[PDB]
RNA sequence: UGGGAGAGGUA
């Protein structure tokens, strides 16, 4: 149980002996949860515009040539014809928006095509980051409504879901707060030139989305339980494979640095391989998981275990000058 | 005397106990206390006097 | 710089971001191609200050013409490069950890706060149980410690109206959700109600702790570190080694881990670790920082490369070699030399002997000034130079620097404060420093291979203090006690005891001489020899009642040897000074009968020509040691044959069969000590009285003229013991185990011992040997905390007009005078007068300093007992008055105000640790029907006083003994007077007539059974804890009544005559018969240092002697219990006393008498700490002085009991308040007795009630740790439990100690630097 | 030059 232990590591080597190892079979299946995930929020940022106009004009940064073609492409004279016709798609797409279910299956056949743009990760959470922020604006804006209601009027809250959580674009929700003779409603007089200013503010999300609240809401609530979905994976497939990052952090023990600060960044490594690890190789989990453990753990011994820090470049030098002088 | 104030059972529950005495904070099991049990006093390689 | 406090407190965050200069961000010191420090490194020049002098990194700016900037292209400031190591940086913790001092350091202080177990807070901080801080609910409270499956279902039960948090981070917000004066006011109304024992002491133990928080002003927040700091780069520096290789500090190894750790928790919050791994994480950080503060505390010491624990900043500071000890109290010191030390005996008393290049190095930036002085050196580097060369020049200014220029002369361990004295020295040629031989008896140095210091004084203050004060003429006298240490030591003294010594025919005996000259001419010339029994003319000089000197003249049976030393011998001494043969006793009683006749100046020149006319005498006599001068006793193999034939006789009686082992044991020792007694007298006998062969009057018989005992008689080197080893028997040596061996070593040092007597003697050579290494380090242990008790104790007034005092009466214990009136108040200053008629009816009055004319004035008249002004009972605030005091021993008047008592008083105890007529008194008595007097009292003294008045004895008589002398009655010697049965104690009577057998049956409180040699039946009363169910309340009485039954009382009081007597008594007396008054009823059966060390640091013993705490007669009030209770009531009130004794231990007083204030109950030690709280302060201090004065007369060394009566006033400083008035002291808090006396002094003015205290003896240990200054407490012992209590309380220092102005650097308020700190105070007082 | 360990020795 929990005594009297005082070693840090055999804490560690007890909270690590709850999980169970893992079997032949069960960490492709946790690597398909993991790319489920990453499918997920890719479906779900796929159909945002204002990110389809992102990605045409950082292609037009790239073709006026100033920017490398490397930091915003990976895979899949023809991305090239693919994004000149994903921007003739674009404008023709931005006035038959007008028109009702010709747009719904216009906006989805450009989330389709957009699944072949293999983009770089650091512009992906430039995606999800921006996304987020915009989200952070509006729930914000909704958190003062939620304040402002809560705070003078002391009303259930019922009729406010009901009510504010309709189409909040046009006013005709306030005055049907207003109008249901309620001895608040006729004292909310004080708080309407702010609540005005937040209606304003919610026609101004309404030109810079295009959309509505409600399809951003239910796009950014698919983000969230793909985000969680895929890290909740993720940190299954770390848990499970500790013992791991143990058996090696063995043999680099007496090099200068402590046990536990070895397996801690062998841990770090053992992330940065389950991040970037794919499963259609045949490859279990550990012949990809070794080379980053040990990758870290070298990296970790070669600059934090002396006062005066050589860089590995030099030592590798000098130990090969050492070898054939 | 020590019969009656010792609150083991049998052997492996001996083995429990002599595992929380050793490595204390570790959680104990049959196959673990086994084998620290033999390897502190009866392996030819951990306890010598010859 | 002029700062009058040192404020301690605890450290907020934005203090320690106020301290800092730049968040130190990365672990990698300096770099490796070029060594520039880094950015956001350890060592980096932009947080840290600049690495050279007016000066950046890149070069920029490199003069003083930029005096102060910032350099805008690398951020070094240019400034002067000491700011490298009075600039701190800090880091920046991700998750804020807790201090591992004000949590481990018990009281924990966070346990004690919290009110949380310490296992518990340690399960919180280790991440393995959840604690929740605030719940709406009532299932979940406030600090309820749930695990981790409690957790997840409380999160899954409610989810979201409690909030549990796990780790230093929760225990963060309980400190700040908690609320410092709600507590405090609760925990107040909660000690209210009932008051249990541990409860209260918890509960007061917690308010102490709330009530230091509030007035201090400190926050519970301030403990869980939230940013560390950084100490600077030259406080823990990186230095290399010879071969290119760096050694750094391991404080850069301790900092790089926190750094690295720190880092990474960084990146695993940014990163969206998993749970574990940050959890982990956290705890290594927690480890690693609690690591720095404290490497050795929390868990596992985190070794370094060399499988060492590393150093912490708790290591740097606290212990043997620590930043106190070893840098702060004691510093290494320019100007300093060091040689191996010889004899100089052509000196004076203050010369030593510098060599010539020793002291060129010592003195050479005064030869430096005179050079450029007198124009033969412009510049400094010429004048380098010149000295550097060694010219003549050179030399002839050396000689010219050095004249009257004192240095000081140093021997380590300077025990006493006589291990450093001041000589003018005179330049030699050689390599050693040649030392006065007189001074090296105050030194303790032999020439052995010693070695001394030489430290040289600078200014002319410091020229001044050893001129004055530590010349080495000036310190004649012993500051231990008052006899000088400047004497005569071995050599000296046998030749002293050639000349004064006289033959009986040797040369010339019988003349007359003119004079000492013409015996000095007598001599010299060869007619007559130092022996010769000749009549001199003597013209002696005495002194006047004012200084003039009369003279007389006549003629003196002498000897040629006192007739030359009268040459010596100055003006004002008498001829019995030098008349009698000169042992080592006898010159320091000239010494000092010529000390306090002239001064010191004559006694200075009369030290110096003894020493050359005993130097010189002992090399024209030749006294030499040989073979033929042990001589063994002509009977030793007599008596040996003797002893071995008795030995052999009772080992036959033994082996067949009669006496048992351990007697024949005891008998085979007893014949040997007899034996060694014998062979010892035989010898000393034969080498005392052999020579014999004398002539001019007829065959005389004289002392000895042999080597060996002349140098044992001089007192010069050896004693009898070392005789009897050469010339006698060995003696029985013991065995390591403890017990003597049977068998002793026979053989001397002459006949040579054989292999198994040197073998048997190799066990107590080597345990000797042992010992003494032992006792050493015990007594400087000793040393150091006597020192560091009685640091704070000066002379401040010239008199307190206070009445108290100590009695001295002479310790009297046993059979003869342990130590004389003259000895014990020689020196101190009488209280009240002296009223006696005598003889001559002195009458000195109050406020007079006990002269040695006085004292003789005393001796004449026969005074028994005058009490005298001690330390203890002083009544002066912070110090003492010179009046209590009395008499400076190093000098031998009244004490000056402002010299520092204490530290004299501690090492003068702690220095001989390594060499470690009938008159009845307190009676009540009854004449019986045979004139043999019977005792009814315990306490009962019999003092045998004799015809003149004064007290030649004591003894102390037990209960019921018997007597047959009465007061005034003169016995003679020889008698025995105490007779007294030991085994038994009677339970006597004094009323007559018959006995009721009343409340005692046969089977529940009495055995029916005989005696088996008379047959008489005896009723011996069974104990009550093997009594029947019929004997649990009832308590046996011998009712004693008149002829006829009626009850008779007591003649005085109103009791019957009543004997509850106790179990196991031997009951003779039946009933029906007559009983006189006074007769028996019944018969009731019953090291050196560390004795010193037990005494000072006031042990509770193994066996306490119960004593009475309310005066009154004494019953018993609990029933079926064998805890016996006394309830003691009083004999006017009521009583609200009780008193628990257990079982086996037997009692003195029964329950029918009345016992006083102290009386002892249950025999045995009695301990120190009730001695004080019932008898009083007076009492327990000549308690402490008695049994002190006790083990040093049992080894033989002389010490003053004032220095005795310091330590015990150093020690009784503390005064806890049982009743308080309108001071503010609300209840048990102990407080120095000189605050409460100031605050009663200040209440009694202004017309108020006061406040009551009662003292307590606090030991050495307890009492210089509960002093109120924090840096002396920390500098003694104890450092991180100190420190953590005074950041915690919030405390200040006041710098009023000697060690605290050691220690800040400062003159301390002990002498010179007295009036410096008395101006000091005045213009803080004025303003 | 400076720091830290280990061993030996002198008083
Ligand atoms: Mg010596
Ligand atoms: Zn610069
Ligand atoms: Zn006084």
């Amino acid at each position: 149980e929990i005594g009297r232990t005082t070693d840090p590591v055999r804490m560690y080597m007890r909270e690590m002996g709850t999980v169970e190892l893992l079997t032949r079979e069960g960490e492709i299946d946790i690597a398909k949860r993991i790319e489920d995930g990453i499918n997920q929020v890719q479906c779900s940022v796929a159909e945002y515009p204002e990110a389809i106009t992102y990605l045409l004009e950082q292609y037009d940064r790239v073709e006026a040539e100033e920017a490398r073609l490397s930091d915003l492409i990976t895979g899949f004279e023809l991305a090239r014809e693919k994004f000149a016709e994903l921007r003739a798609q674009y404008v023709v797409t931005r006035d038959t928006i007008k028109a009702h279910a010709t747009a719904q299956e216009e906006i989805l056949k450009l989330s389709e095509v957009f699944k072949q743009f293999r983009l770089v990760p650091k512009q992906f959470d430039y995606l999800v980051n921006s996304m987020r922020v915009m989200m952070d604006r509006v729930r914000t804006q909704e958190r003062l409504i939620m304040k402002l209601c809560v705070e003078q009027c002391k009303m259930p809250k019922k009729n406010f879901i009901t009510l504010f959580t309709g189409n909040e674009t046009s006013d005709t929700w306030f005055n049907a707060a207003i109008a249901m003779n309620k001895p608040w409603s006729e004292k909310l007089h004080d708080v309407s030139e702010e609540v005005h200013r937040a209606l304003q503010k919610l026609q101004q999300i309404e030109e810079e989305t295009g959309l509505t609240i409600e399809q951003v809401k239910d796009i950014n609530r698919r983000m969230s339980i793909g985000e969680a979905k895929a890290r909740r994976a993720k940190k299954e497939m770390v848990e499970a494979n500790l013992r791991l990052v143990i058996s090696i952090a063995k043999k680099y023990t007496n090099r200068g640095l402590q046990f536990l600060d070895l397996i801690q960044e062998g841990n770090i490594g053992l992330m940065k391989a389950v991040d970037k690890f794919e499963y259609r190789r045949g490859y279990k989990f550990s012949t990809y998981a070794t080379w980053w453990i040990r990758q870290a753990i070298t990296r970790s011994i070669a600059d934090q275990a002396r006062t005066i820090r050589i860089p590995v470049h030099m030592i590798e030098t000098i130990n090969k000058l050492n070898r054939i002088s | 005397e020590t019969l009656r104030v010792d609150p083991t059972n049998d052997r492996l529950s001996a083995l429990v106990e002599i595992y929380r005495m050793m490595r204390p904070g570790e959680p104990p099991t049959r196959e673990a206390a086994e084998s620290l049990f033999e390897n502190l006093f009866f392996s030819e390689d951990r306890y010598d006097l010859s | 710089e002029e700062f009058d406090a040192i404020k301690i407190a605890l450290a907020s965050p934005d203090m320690i971001r106020s301290w800092s200069f730049g968040e130190v961000k990365k672990p990698e010191t300096i770099n490796y191609r070029t060594f520039k420090p880094e950015r956001d490194g350890l060592f980096c020049a932009r947080i840290f200050g600049p690495v050279k002098d007016y000066e950046c990194l890149c070069g920029k700016y490199k003069r003083l013409k930029h005096r102060g900037v910032i350099c805008e292209k690398c951020g070094v400031e240019v400034t002067q490069t000491k700011v490298r190591r009075e600039r701190m940086g800090h880091i920046e913790l991700a998750s804020p950890t807790a201090h591992i001092w004000f949590l481990k350091s018990l009281p924990s202080r966070i346990g004690l706060l919290l009110d949380m177990p310490l296992r518990d807070i340690e399960r919180v901080l280790y991440f393995e149980s959840y604690v929740v801080i605030e719940g709406g609910m009532t299932n979940l409270e406030r600090q309820q410690i749930l695990t981790e499956e409690q957790y997840l279902d409380a999160l899954e039960e409610f989810g979201d109206e409690f909030d549990a948090k796990m780790g230093a981070e929760a225990i963060q917000a309980l400190l700040k959700s908690m609320d410092l004066e709600q507590e405090c006011e609760q925990l107040r109304e909660e000690l209210n109600e009932t008051n249990s024992e541990t409860k209260r002491k918890k509960l007061t133990k917690r308010i102490k702790l709330l009530e230091a928080f509030v007035q201090s002003g400190n926050k519970p927040e301030w403990m869980i570190l939230t940013v560390l700091p950084v100490l600077p780069p030259d406080l823990r520096p990186l230095v290399p080694l010879d071969g290119g290789r760096f050694a750094t500090s391991d404080l850069n190894d301790l900092y790089r881990r926190v750094i690295n750790r720190n880092n990474r928790l960084k990146r695993l919050l940014d990163l969206a670790a998993p749970d574990i791994i940050v959890r982990n994480e956290k705890r290594m950080l927690q480890e690693a920082v609690d690591a720095l503060l404290d490497n050795g505390r929390r868990g596992r010491a985190i070794t370094g490369s060399n499988k060492r624990p590393l150093k912490s900043l708790a290591d740097m500071i606290k212990g043997k070699q620590g930043r106190f000890r070893q840098n702060l109290l004691g510093k290494r010191v320019d100007y300093s030399g060091r040689s191996v030390i010889t004899v100089g005996p052509y000196l004076r008393l203050h010369q030593c002997g510098l060599p010539k290049k020793m002291a060129l190095e010592l003195f050479k930036p005064f030869i430096y000034g005179k050079l450029e002085l007198r124009g033969l050196a412009t510049t400094i580097k010429a004048a380098k130079k010149m000295v550097e060369r060694e010219e003549a020049v050179v030399w002839d200014i050396l000689d010219e620097v050095i004249r009257e220029h004192p240095v000081l002369l140093n021997r380590a361990p300077t025990l006493h404060r006589l291990g450093i004295q001041a000589f003018e020295p005179v330049l030699i040629e050689g390599k050693a420093i040649q030392l006065h031989p007189l001074v090296c008896a105050a030194y303790n140095a032999d020439f052995d291979g010693d070695q001394m210091a030489v430290h040289v004084p600078l200014t002319l203050e410091a020229q001044l203090e050893a001129r004055a004060l530590m010349m080495s003429t000036n310190n004649i006298l012993s500051p231990a006690n008052g006899e000088p240490i400047i004497v005569p030591s071995q050599d000296v003294v046998l030749g002293l005891y050639y000349m004064t010594r006289d033959c009986v025919n040797a040369k010339g005996e019988g003349m007359v001489l003119t004079g000492p000259k013409e015996a000095e001419r007598l001599y010299r010339s060869g007619l007559a020899s130092l022996h010769a029994r000749v009549k001199v003319r003597i013209t002696e000089y005495e002194k006047d009642a004012n200084g003039e000197l009369v003279a007389k003249t006549s003629l003196k049976d002498t000897t040629v040897g006192r007739a030359i030393l009268w040459m010596i011998v100055p003006k004002g001494l008498p001829y019995s000074i030098v008349n009698q043969a000169l042992g080592k006793k006898a010159i320091s009683k000239m010494l000092n009968t010529c000390y306090r006749i002239l001064g010191l100046k004559p006694t200075v020149i009369f030290a110096d020509q003894i020493m050359y006319t005993g130097f010189a005498y002992a090399a024209r006599s030749g006294a030499s040691v040989g073979i033929d001068d042990m001589v063994i006793p002509e009977k030793k193999h007599e008596i040996i044959s003797e002893a071995e034939a008795e030995v052999a006789e009772i080992q036959e009686q033994f082996q067949s069969g009669l006496v048992t082992a351990g007697e024949r044991y005891n008998k085979v020792i007893d014949i040997w000590a007899a034996a060694n007694d014998r062979v010892s007298k035989a010898m000393m006998d034969n080498l005392q009285t052999e020579t014999v062969i004398n002539r001019d009057g007829q065959e005389e018989k004289q002392v000895s003229f042999n080597s060996i005992y002349m140098m044992a008689d001089s007192g010069a080197r050896g004693s009898a013991a070392q005789i009897r080893q050469l010339a006698g028997m060995r003696g029985l040596m013991a065995k390591p185990d403890g017990s003597i061996i049977e068998t002793p070593i026979t053989a001397n040092f002459r006949e040579g011992l054989n292999v198994l007597q040197y073998f048997i003697s190799t066990h107590g050579a080597r345990k000797g040997l042992a010992d003494t290494a032992l006792k050493t380090a015990n007594s400087g242990y000793l040393t150091r905390r006597l020192v560091d008790v009685a640091q704070d104790l000066v002379v401040t007034e010239d008199d307190c007009g206070t009445h108290e005092g100590i009695m001295m009466t002479p310790v009297i214990e046993g059979g003869d005078v342990k130590e004389p009136l003259r000895d014990r108040v020689l020196g101190r200053v009488t209280a009240e007068d002296v009223l006696k008629p005598g003889t001559a009816d002195i009458l000195v009055p109050r406020n007079t300093l006990l002269h040695e004319q006085w004292c003789d004035l005393l001796e004449e008249n026969s005074v028994d007992a005058v009490k005298v002004r001690s330390v203890v009972s002083c009544d002066t605030d912070f110090g003492v008055c010179a009046h209590c005091y009395g008499r400076d021993l190093a000098r031998g008047h009244i004490i000056n105000k402002g010299e520092a008592i204490g530290v004299i008083a501690a090492q003068s105890i702690g220095e001989p640790g390594t060499q470690l007529s009938i008159k009845l008194s307190n009676v009540k008595s009854v004449v019986n029907s045979s004139g043999k007097l019977v005792i009814t009292s315990r306490n009962t003294e019999l003092k045998l006083i004799d015809e003149f008045g004064r007290t030649k004895e004591s003894y102390k008589v037990p209960y019921g003994a018997v007597l047959a002398k009465g007061d005034g009655e003169q016995v003679a010697g020889g008698e025995t007077v105490a007779n007294w049965d030991p085994h038994t104690m009677p339970v006597i009577t004094e009323v007559s007539g018959f006995v009721r057998f009343t409340d005692m049956i046969d089977g529940q409180t009495i055995t029916r059974q005989t005696d088996e040699l008379t047959g008489l039946s005896s009723l011996v009363v069974l104990d009550s804890a093997e009594r029947t169910a019929g004997g649990k309340d009832l308590r046996p009485a011998l009712k004693i009544v008149d002829a006829q039954g009626n009850d008779v009382l007591i003649p005085g009081t109103d009791m019957p005559a009543q004997y509850f007597l106790p179990g196991k008594a031997i009951v003779q007396l039946e009933d029906g018969v007559q009983i006189s008054s006074g007769d028996t009823l019944a018969r009731i059966p019953q090291g050196g240092l560390p004795r010193v060390a037990d005494l000072f640091e006031a042990r509770r013993p193994k066996e306490p002697a119960i004593l009475a705490e309310i005066s009154g007669i004494v019953s018993f009030g609990k029933e079926t219990k064998g805890k016996r209770r006394l309830v003691i009531t009083p004999v006017d009130g009521s009583d609200p006393y009780e008193e628990m004794i257990p079982k086996w231990r037997q009692l003195n007083v029964f329950e029918g008498e009345r016992v006083e204030r102290g009386d002892v109950i249950s025999d045995g030690p009695e301990a120190p700490h009730d001695i004080l709280r019932l008898r009083g302060v007076h009492a327990v201090t000549r308690y402490i002085v008695n049994e002190v004065q006790d083990v040093y007369r049992l080894q033989g060394v002389k010490i003053n009991d004032k220095h005795i009566e310091v330590i015990v006033r150093q020690m009784l400083r503390k005064a806890t308040i049982v009743n308080a008035g309108s001071s503010d002291f609300l209840e048990g808090e102990q407080v120095e007795y000189s605050r409460v006396k100031i605050a009663n002094r200040e209440l009694e003015a202004n017309g108020k009630v006061g406040a009551t205290y009662s003292r307590d003896l606090l030991g050495i240990t307890k009492a210089s740790l509960a002093t109120e200054s924090f840096i002396s407490a920390a500098s003694f012992q104890e450092t991180t439990r100190v420190l953590t209590e005074a950041a915690v309380a919030g405390k200040r220092d006041e710098l009023r100690g000697l060690k605290e102005n050691v220690i800040v650097g400062r003159l301390i308020p002990a002498g010179t630097g007295y009036a410096y700190h008395q101006d000091r105070m005045r213009r803080r007082a004025a303003g």
